[PDB]
DNA sequence: CCAGGGCTGATCGTGCAAAAGTCGTGCCAGCCGTCT
DNA sequence: AGACGGCTGGCACGACTTTTGCCAGATCAGCCCTGG
């Protein structure tokens, strides 16, 4: 499937997620140390049968059923900055456009 | 167990007895044979004859040989293979091979076609057949169960009736009295009919039979014995078609002129 | 009517044992069938920085061993270490029961009560429960480690004991009852126990590849998009003109008879995977011209068909075109998709038109997931919406749909504001 | 792949102690060989060991001898080094035996 | 072969004679025509006989002249071969090729068709068989047993019968007594019958019979010969519905009116 | 030496139809929400 | 607390797609043998 930066990560705190975006992108003039998330992207997994320790897992929690791998641009270490400008190019036929 | 009495009355005289024959019939895994002027109620005692026997729960599939035709004849009976034929598309299942383990009723034996007779001479004995074009044989144990509406055995000896097939069945004979041998049901079958007709026109009830009726019912010699029966008393409630007082008039013939 | 064996007339059929292997040919993938070509030029004499990065990584199951080296404790503590943390997933519950386990210990001495000892020392590693044998104690071992003081948590700590049965079918009104819990103040508890990541194995791995080869591809150069196949994919031969320059001057009947028979072979042999080839892009074409549409619109906009659409745009018969479709993938702009796919059941609209399951579905989906979270659209619900857009579907119909797409009812998918 | 480079039932078994196959997976299983797949239940790192080698039914010589400053086979057979490189490549139809 | 046991209940003077004259017949190949009057026991001979015959492992196989359909009649008797017709898929394997090294018992003759008679003739006397549409001709020794009760002398007079056809056929007929004739061998027959027949119906075991009763069934015209016996000692019994005394109610004609 | 006859091989042929499979929609059973 | 209405899902039955299984033959052209 087609991967999409919707800032929908799994397995991370709110505090990481507190410098994204809807996009997933960081705002204009923020800063970063160490290896804070950038661009919040996605890789989709293969579906599966019925699996009833998963179909629980989905009806419990959902909006993950380990359909998504956690894969966003992270700084590397031992870099400290700001952000100066963030851009996006996006092929012709793909409409998504969130903030673009 | 299940009684399946569906609408049987007329229980007053020597008819009370037939039943009380036929009744053990079923146990029985024997040819079976009945004779019955048409519409003395010939099939509904050998439809009973299935359900009262051990397998009552046997498909139940019937056929006579008035109709049938002159051609498929031969593949209706034994039936015919898949490609046996030009024009066959499909393997298509013989009469006697759709019902295995249920009896199966027969009628109009009194006529048979010498063509007729001769293919379903041998099907019924060992019960062995072979389909039209077919490479094997099958085998099966049905019980055959005839009607007639005629002396069988004066057309024996005129040959209009091979005295094999006549061997074959009637392992025990079955002659439903006449209605007219009757005299006493008349009345019963009469007035549940009466009900039934004043039920379906949705009218409220019932009024009686003016006893005119009764004395003119008596005098008719009655050619077809619960089947001009009922529809006399259907054909007379709809003239009236009141709740009032009873009806008097008898519409024995519709073809008789109103005025 | 009557029985009798005559003869008919008006027909068209022919075939030999050569051909049919040149028409089985087209029914398989490239990849799989340059197997099968490969396979023909050796029987066919005339027919034609070492370790770059290499870096070795964590792995979870790796990273579980790493701490079990320090952590302290016997042989028998650090055998059945290995048994255990041997048997977990990447989403990180292990795989076989622990009566299981004692099995592979094989040892009288071992019991499930020193089983429960180890695992469970191992149990609040990295990260937070792991090794679970059935979540649901994954969730009671990550409540477990933080703090008493932040409010609610005995709430979620007794649901989550053996109340998960209320949670899984969402009937908070039987779990209000049942744990006499407070109204619409237990969401919050609710809302702890949602934050508790299920699955914290998943999160080591997570570079996973790109993998996937588009035989046709189709791309919108000034409007009417044009379909061309993909180049380094088609399969080709090419005739050895050595072997084909030492047929004739060939001194022998042997060597002679020996090059003649393979030329012929060859040469058919060529020409018929050319034909695969041309059949199979005259095809693409034709299929994507009716399903214009689609490209630029979406599931929604792509109209109902069945093969006969497509194969009466050409002059090949079905089965043809039936074989030709399976396993190809044909690249667009928007995206990878299999050609069977376009192929559907219609069903008949208001107005005498007729709506392809497929964008229905797509449909379906949308108006499903775009509803009031509070009150979920049932099927007959959605039915009559759907009727309002012409649709007329029908209510199992729109059920079918609906459980395709992996979603669960209505009634399930209720949940607090 | 099957039966021939990084395939199995030879270099030994996978990544993990899961047959190729599907079933026999797991430490309970050390040295026992599955029947829809034969592939021995044992560790990766043995993947770094093992060797394949190639029949090879047509002879062929070693370009490390017979090539280098002095020549092995040349030695031996008192043969220069112009003919037997003239007799490796099927343009000199050298004489085996033959006294008569 | 060595030993066969079934049936063949009758043991006198006749039925002697008859049963030992099978015995020699069987192992000769020659086929055997087996005449008689009805019910008598022809099913009985023919497929004894057919085993007696050195070929018992062999493929045994039946039919009626009269059943088989008229338009596929060629094909019934010899078959067809796959694109023969728009409607065959597949050679066809035929009565006459399913009989190879078996034999072929045909049942009722007597009333076979005008083309059947004209079909198996030439086929029959030398063994000579074009499959229909068939490139080569096919060949085969099929044993024949057929039997009728028709008098074919008689028969071929009137000319519905062809005359040679009763004639390569006819080689050791074999002619069977009727019931009336035997006589001493009727008393063991029905004491048989009439066990097996309340075995049937849940019943203890046999009371027995009466001098009136044996005297009674002794006399008759005994028309119907085996078929008759046994129908009728076998709704006699069902009738008498006990084993508390003799059995002595006889039914002899169904069909004229009980009382 | 030139024309007539024989014989082998080279060449051309991607469909028709029969059975298995899917499709949509209805029928009926079993669970759960709500009023009396 | 019990009945009624709604919901879902399994299973069945026609109308309809799709997927697999066939197996040469005759006809035409060049070369070799032989007659004119
Ligand atoms: N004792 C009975 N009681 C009630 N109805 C009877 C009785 N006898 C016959 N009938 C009715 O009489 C009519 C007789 O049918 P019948 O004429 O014998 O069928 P068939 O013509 O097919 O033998 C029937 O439709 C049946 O319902
Ligand atoms: N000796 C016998 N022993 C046993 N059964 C006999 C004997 N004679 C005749 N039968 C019987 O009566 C019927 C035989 O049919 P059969 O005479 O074949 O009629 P057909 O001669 O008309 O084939 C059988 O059901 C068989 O029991």
């Amino acid at each position: 499937g087609p991967e999409e930066i919707t800032a929908d990560i799994p397995n991370v705190g709110e505090a990481a997620l507190s410098k994204l975006d809807e996009s997933g992108i960081v705002y204009i003039g923020a800063e970063v140390t160490g290896g804070d998330i950038l661009v919040g992207k996605v890789t989709p997994k293969g579906e599966t049968q019925l699996t009833p320790e998963e179909k629980l897992l989905r009806a419990i929690f959902g909006e993950k059923a380990s359909d998504v791998k956690d894969s966003s641009l992270r700084v590397p270490n031992g870099v400290s900055g700001t952000v100066i400008d963030v851009q996006v190019f996006t092929r012709d036929g793909v409409e998504k456009d969130k903030r673009a | 167990m299940a009684e399946y009495k569906d609408n049987l009355l007329g229980e007053a005289n020597s008819f009370l007895e037939v039943l009380e024959q036929v009744s053990h019939l079923a146990p029985l895994d024997k040819p079976v044979l009945i004779i019955g002027e048409r519409g003395t109620g010939k099939e509904l005692i050998a439809s009973r004859l299935h359900y009262l026997s051990s397998r009552w729960q046997g498909p139940f599939i019937s056929l006579n040989c008035a109709a049938l035709n002159e051609n498929l004849l031969d593949s209706e009976l034994f039936g015919h293979e898949a490609g046996a034929f030009t024009g066959a598309q499909k393997r298509h299942p013989g009469r006697f091979e759709r019902a295995d383990g249920g009896t199966l009723f027969l009628d109009e034996l009194a006529t048979a076609p010498m063509m007729v007779q001769e293919k379903l001479l041998r099907v019924i004995e060992y019960g062995e057949l072979e389909r039209v074009g077919g490479s094997q044989p099958l085998q099966v144990n049905v019980r055959l169960v005839c009607a007639t509406n005629a002396d069988l055995p004066a057309m024996v000896n005129e040959g209009t009736f091979r005295a094999d097939l006549l061997d074959r069945l009637a392992f025990d004979v079955v002659q439903l009295p006449p209605l007219r041998e009757r005299e006493s049901d008349i009345m019963l079958m009469a007035e549940y009919f009466a009900i039934q007709m004043c039920r379906e026109i949705k009218l409220p009830l019932f009024p009686g039979f003016t006893e005119r009726a009764r004395e003119t019912l008596l005098n008719y010699r009655w050619p077809g014995n619960i089947r001009e029966l009922k529809n006399v008393v259907e054909r007379s409630v709809y003239r009236h078609g009141t709740s009032d007082y009873p009806l008097d008039d008898i519409i024995i013939d519709p073809f008789k002129r109103r005025p | 009517m009557k029985q009798g064996l005559q003869l008919r007339l008006s027909q068209q059929l022919a075939m030999t044992p050569q051909l049919q292997q040149a028409i089985r040919l087209l029914q398989l993938s490239t990849l799989e069938l340059q197997q099968e070509l490969q396979q023909a030029l050796e029987s066919n004499p005339l027919l034609e920085l070492p370790v770059y990065q290499g870096e070795t990584t964590q792995t979870l199951q790796d990273y579980l061993m790493w701490q079990v080296e320090l952590t302290p404790f016997t042989d028998t503590d650090r055998a059945i270490a290995t048994s255990i943390v041997d048997a977990v997933d990447d989403t990180g519950y292990l795989t076989i029961q622990i009566e299981d386990i004692v099995d592979s210990i094989g040892d009288d001495e071992i019991g499930l009560e020193e089983v429960e000892a180890v695992l469970k020392r191992i149990q609040r590693f990295d990260p937070v429960g792991v090794a679970a044998k059935d979540l649901r104690d994954c969730l009671l071992i990550q409540l477990s480690q933080f703090a008493k003081e932040t409010p609610w948590l005995e709430e979620a700590r007794l649901i989550i004991s053996d109340h998960l049965d209320l949670l899984a079918n969402h009937d908070f009104r039987t779990l209000m009852r049942v744990t006499r819990l407070k109204e619409e103040v237990l969401k919050e508890a609710v809302n702890l126990i949602q934050s508790l990541d299920p699955r914290p194995g998943q999160s080591i791995q997570t570079s996973e590849p790109e993998y996937v080869i588009p035989d046709v591809l189709v791309r919108k150069v000034s409007g009417r998009w044009t379909v061309e196949l993909n180049a380094d994919s088609i399969p080709r031969l090419k005739i050895n003109q050595q072997y084909a320059a030492m047929g004739n001057s060939a001194r022998n009947d042997a060597d002679g008879q020996f090059i003649r028979s393979n030329l012929q072979e060859a040469r058919w042999l060529i020409k018929s995977l050319e034909s695969r080839n041309d059949t199979l892009l005259r095809v693409s074409r034709c299929i994507v011209e009716q399903q214009q549409a689609f490209f630029e619109q979406g599931e929604e906009y792509m109209k109902p068909m069945v093969l006969a659409d497509i194969a009466q745009a050409v002059e090949m018969h079905e089965s043809t075109i039936s074989r030709v479709t399976t396993q190809k993938y044909l690249h667009s702009p928007r995206g990878i998709f299999e050609l069977k796919y376009f192929f559907s059941s219609h069903v008949n609209t208001e107005g005498g038109g007729e709506a392809s399951s497929t964008a229905i579905r797509a449909l379906v989906k949308k108006l499903i997931a775009a509803e009031n979270p509070a009150k979920p659209l049932s099927d007959s619900k959605l039915t009559s919406m759907l009727s309002e857009q012409g649709i007329m579907v029908a209510r199992r119909t729109v059920a079918k749909y609906r459980e395709s797409l992996s979603i669960p009812p209505s009634n399930q998918r209720k949940q607090l504001v | 792949e099957r039966d021939g480079l990084f395939c199995a039932r030879i270099f030994g078994p996978v990544k993990d102690y899961e047959c190729l196959c599907g079933k026999y997976k797991r430490l309970k299983h050390r040295g026992v060989i599955c029947e829809k797949c034969g592939v021995e239940v044992t560790q990766t790192k043995v993947r770094r060991e093992r060797m394949g080698h190639i029949e090879l039914a047509s002879p062929t010589a070693h370009i490390w001898f017979l090539k280098s400053l002095p020549s092995r086979i040349g030695l031996l057979l008192d043969m220069p080094l112009r003919d037997i490189e003239r007799v490796l490549y099927f343009e000199s139809y050298v004489v085996i035996e033959g006294g008569m």
